[PDB]
């Protein structure tokens, strides 16, 4: 879920 | 000949197994034993040492049971003899720190490796010659082999990790630390706590992130080693964010028995470079000399032109420069900063003409940068009295009541939107006004004139946040970014101003002021960048960080042109706008009535005055100097466009005299009135989603063109639109993409 993931480590 | 000289493990390359434990008086040493136990291709222990701990009647069983208990009570992996051996008995390995030697050495079994020993070790060193010349053990070079780790039985577990104090709520072996182990800035909370709700820029210490899996797929099967090292690295960065974290700094903090330590040390470097490139460490206002670049030379062979020297452009430039990449920034104006512009000529006070508030300090790069600079922020008090024209302080229950109703109106909007598409989007303002009248009519509750005026104040707060009257903003998408984890914690006034951060980011960079870009040509081998006076620049890559309004106006000619898809996204966002007034007084006239609150509200007399100085801010939290700042938002920006600065001042002073009706108000001795809307290179305050638009537009604008033209700025950050923080992170994001 994108409600959690680190912005800088979700760029792919 | 009774016993074996072969390892139990099929495919093992150890032609001669020796026992590392020598714990039993009966140890087989290098001779024949019943069974050779395999910890790694270079590490085995004999059957009797196995038994010395394993069987109840043997003397090492006492130690095994006490360890098994501790392991079992705060661990998740099996407490096997191989696990006991690897955690408690395997000898340590340490690398000689003599630059021309650099050989790995096994320590004698009684020696407990510490950071200090690892930091200074050289061959031969003992607590009680020609040691460096003696050959390196052959098992060392073996660790490099691709298969070595696959032939290693259990994953390494780190001891006394710098991360441990922050992970006390996890089981150590789930985070790659040993179960047998027994004043950081309060805004640094880089690790999720178990089953804690979402917050910005947080990692799970027990789960690899998408980009991590992508770069290190070899770890998807077993992430223990990666996680331990990543968490260690982060914990080290946050414990000392004022210097660059290097492999040399990390290595003494990697404490684990066995040859596996060699594997760990060999991995920490790649992991560190990854976290650097991505912007998790070695970031903020850290600046590094030519001899100290943050990424190896293989990243260095490129050139970048960054257009705009606001938070986004400077963040990217700072990152790329620090990496060792060649960077030139082109700025249109005679100053850097963009929508960061501070006035420091107010006696003993810094007042921002643009940004000055930090919304959510926990894990906020701005808070990291304040730590690095040793500057303090002021956390806002909760108290904000709503003062009526002229004098009456509004009953807090009326304030709270109308706030409740305003949020209720928003709640029903979020019900209405659930089955609507972009083609069906209505203005938020229209939808609110509609639901309000429907609620007024159904239950015949009439609100007093004051209650209606207080609702109007709350409405103006949302227009303030959006940078627009709500009739231009999307009912579907106004709060789209709330889908993503947001910054937790304090909302603060950045008393010294964002300019302090901006100036530090910029120091030592190649920045060309008064160089407004007019043309970007990316049809050839290198990007051709032309300024409005015809000056030519070129690089392999170009990053555009100009404000949304400037993209919407087409101020820069792109060859080839931007795609229709990009143009549609660009035009689907709103160029929001607020303006500020700051006033210096000879004395703090408001102290008697305001009583030290950070701000006070101004109840609008009528709908036509909504957003006209809705909130005044006391700009000295030390309560010594006399500076007020106020905002012009929503429809009030329009009413102000054809007024000169003197006239805006007059209306503000008229407002204040009404608000403090029962007292004299001195004349201001100094003031400014901002004109962001008509600043040719800015033309806005911050973005919002216009009716018919989607949060996806931020992603679409952010999308690079042919790995050649890159985009950053607050209007390219879907998670964190509008803010200096979001603009800063968009720059860090693009620097990562560009460096790859
Ligand atoms: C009055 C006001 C109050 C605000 N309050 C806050 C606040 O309290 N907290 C907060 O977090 N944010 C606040 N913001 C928003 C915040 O300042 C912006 O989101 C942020 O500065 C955006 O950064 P940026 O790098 O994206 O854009 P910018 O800051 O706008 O910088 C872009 C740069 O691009 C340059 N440029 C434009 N065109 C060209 C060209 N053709 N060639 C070369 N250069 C060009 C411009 O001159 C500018 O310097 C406020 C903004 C305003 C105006
Ligand atoms: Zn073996
Ligand atoms: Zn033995
Ligand atoms: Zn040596």
């Amino acid at each position: 879920d994108p409600h959690f993931h680190h912005f800088l480590l979700s760029q792919t | 000949p009774l016993g074996s000289r072969k390892c139990e493990k099929a495919g093992c390359t150890a032609t001669c197994p020796v026992c590392f434990a020598s714990a039993s008086e009966r140890c087989a040493k290098n001779g024949y034993t019943s069974r050779w136990y395999h910890l790694s291709c270079g590490e085995h222990f004999c059957n009797e040492c196995f038994d010395h701990y394993y069987r109840s009647h043997k003397d090492g069983y006492d130690k095994y049971t006490t360890w098994k208990k501790i392991w079992t009570s705060n661990g998740k992996t099996e407490p096997s003899p191989k696990a006991f051996m690897a955690d408690q008995q395997l000898p340590y390995w340490v690398q000689c720190t003599k630059p021309e030697c650099r050989k790995w050495r096994q320590l004698t079994k009684e020696i407990q490796l510490t950071p200090q020993i690892a930091k200074t070790y050289r061959c031969g060193m003992k607590p009680n010659s020609d040691h460096c010349s003696l050959p390196e053990d052959l098992r060392v070079l073996e660790v490099s082999n691709h298969w070595w780790y696959s032939m290693l039985i259990l994953p390494p577990l780190l001891k006394d990790s710098v991360a441990a104090p922050l992970l006390s709520a996890y089981y150590p072996d789930c985070v790659g630390m040993s179960p047998s182990c027994t004043g950081m800035n309060r805004y640094f909370q880089p690790f999720y706590q178990p089953n804690e709700c979402g917050k910005a820029l947080c990692v799970r210490p027990d789960v690899m992130e998408l980009d991590e899996l992508y770069e290190f797929p070899e770890y998807s099967r077993d992430p223990t080693m990666y996680l331990a090292l990543r968490n260690l690295i982060l914990a080290l960065w946050y414990t000392n964010c004022k210097e660059a974290l290097t492999p040399q700094k990390c290595i003494p903090h990697i404490i684990v028995r066995g040859l596996v330590r060699i594997r760990c040390v060999q991995e920490v470097e790649r992991i560190l470079y990854f976290m650097t490139r991505k912007g998790l460490i070695n970031t903020g206002v850290l600046s590094v000399g030519a001899d100290q670049y943050l990424l190896p030379k293989d990243y260095h062979n490129k050139s970048v032109i960054i257009i705009g020297a606001g938070p986004a452009g400077l963040a990217a430039a700072r990152q790329l420069h620090n990496f060792g990449i060649k960077v030139t920034v082109l700025e249109a104006k005679d100053r850097i900063g963009g929508r960061v512009w501070d006035d420091k000529s107010f006696k003993g006070v810094t007042v921002g003409r643009g940004a000055q508030i930090v919304n959510g300090c926990i894990n906020n790069p701005v808070a990291l940068m304040c730590e690095q600079l040793g500057i303090s922020m002021h956390k806002f008090g909760e108290r904000c009295d709503l003062i009526q024209e002229g004098g009456r302080i509004t009953d807090p229950t009326i304030d709270k009541r109308m706030d409740f109703h305003f949020n209720a109106l928003l709640d029903v909007v979020s019900e209405w939107r659930k089955d609507k598409t972009q083609l069906q989007d209505v203005p938020l303002g229209e939808k609110i006004e509609e639901i309000y009248k429907a609620f007024i009519k159904e239950s015949g509750i009439q609100f007093s004139e004051l209650e209606g005026q207080v609702l109007q104040f709350h409405l103006s707060n949302l227009e303030y946040a959006c940078g627009s009257n709500l009739h231009q903003v999307s009912a579907r998408s106004w709060d789209h970014n709330e889908f993503f984890a947001q910054f937790a914690g304090d909302h603060t006034l950045l008393t010294p101003g964002y300019s302090v951060i901006i100036e530090k980011l910029a120091e030592g960079l190649d920045i060309q002021l008064k160089s407004p870009v007019q043309c970007i040509d990316y049809s050839g081998d290198e990007v051709q960048v032309t300024t409005t006076d015809g000056t030519g620049y070129s690089a392999q890559k170009v990053l555009v960080t100009v404000p949304l309004a400037l993209l919407q106006k087409g101020a820069i000619q792109f060859n080839p042109p931007l795609s229709e898809k990009k143009m549609k996204a660009i035009n689907s966002l709103g160029a929001g706008i607020i303006e500020k007034i700051a006033l210096q007084f000879p004395y703090r006239f408001w102290d008697s009535k305001v009583q030290g609150a950070d701000f006070f509200g101004h109840v609008p007399p009528s709908a036509s005055k909504r957003g006209l100085f809705a909130v005044f801010y006391d700009m000295d939290p030390q309560k010594k100097h006399s500076v007020l700042m106020s905002v012009i938002a929503g429809e009030a920006v329009a009413s102000v466009r054809t007024l000169d600065d003197k006239q805006v001042l007059q209306q503000c002073m008229a407002t204040l005299r009404e608000l403090f009706k029962e007292q004299e108000v001195p004349d201001p001795t100094k003031y400014f009135v901002t004109r962001w809307s008509t600043d040719p290179w800015i033309q806005m305050a911050y973005s919002f989603v216009k009716t018919g638009g989607s949060g996806e537009a931020y992603d679409i604008i952010a999308e690079d063109i042919q790995g050649t033209v890159f985009f950053a700025g607050e209007a390219t950050n879907r998670h964190f639109p509008q803010t200096v923080t979001g603009a800063y992170l968009s720059g860090v994001r693009e620097a990562s993409k560009i460096a790859a």
